[PDB]
């Protein structure tokens, strides 16, 4: 808030004012990968791969 | 190996069947070259399926090079035999000849011969079905919930 010093203030008289800011997101982060049907390399290590996405 | 090159191969045909070499006086003629190398190089191209049939390291002619005559044919030194026997009993027909038995036998010997180690490469198993269990004794599979083989 402002503030004046005096006695007579004919004319004076200020407004309000308030401000503000903004808040936004941006794009998601994401783990997409594949799973091959027939791959020994695939079935194993799946859930480490869900590990280390996290 | 001393036979090197398509003409070498030729050479060896024509000696066996009894139209050059010394053991007759007879020479070789351009003429009766040339047609064995055609026919050479179609016999080894039928063998040779794309890559399906026979594998014997033969290589092809190219358009580019003038003679196919006087290149390397590229086999290996257990090859020749067999090709050049084929080759002995695919071209006496042109001379109105016919490839004596032991030339036949030969050339059965060296074709099988030449088709043995690809066979015994190509004899392979197939992986187990799609719809097979692993097993409760494979600890790796029951820990990684590999219950079941991934099949083809």
């Amino acid at each position: 808030s402002p503030t004046q010093e005096g006695w007579d203030l004919t004319d004076k008289a200020t407004g309000l004012l308030e401000l503000n800011v903004a808040v936004n997101m941006g794009e998601p982060d994401n783990d997409f990968f594949q799973l091959r049907a027939d791959d020994l390399r695939d079935e194993t290590a799946y859930r480490r791969r869900i590990q280390s996405a996290a | 190996m001393q036979i090197k090159t398509k003409g070498d191969l030729v050479r060896a045909a024509l000696r066996k069947l009894g139209v050059a070499s010394d053991a007759t006086l007879t020479d070789v003629e351009p003429q009766s070259m040339q047609d064995a190398v055609d026919d050479l190089e179609a016999m080894m191209a039928e063998w040779y399926q794309d890559g399906k049939g026979i594998i014997t390291g033969y290589v092809f002619s190219d358009d580019e090079n003038p003679p196919a005559e006087g290149d390397d044919h590229g086999l290996r030194s257990s090859a020749v035999s067999a090709v050049f026997h084929n080759l002995a009993c695919r071209i006496a027909p042109d001379y109105a000849l016919e490839a004596t038995a032991k030339i036949i036998a030969t050339a059965k010997y060296g074709k099988e011969l030449l088709y043995k180690q690809t066979a015994i490469s190509r004899a392979k198993r197939a992986p187990y079905p799609s719809r097979m269990p692993t097993g409760s004794g494979n600890s790796f599979a029951n820990l990684n919930e590999w219950h079941y083989f991934p099949g083809e």
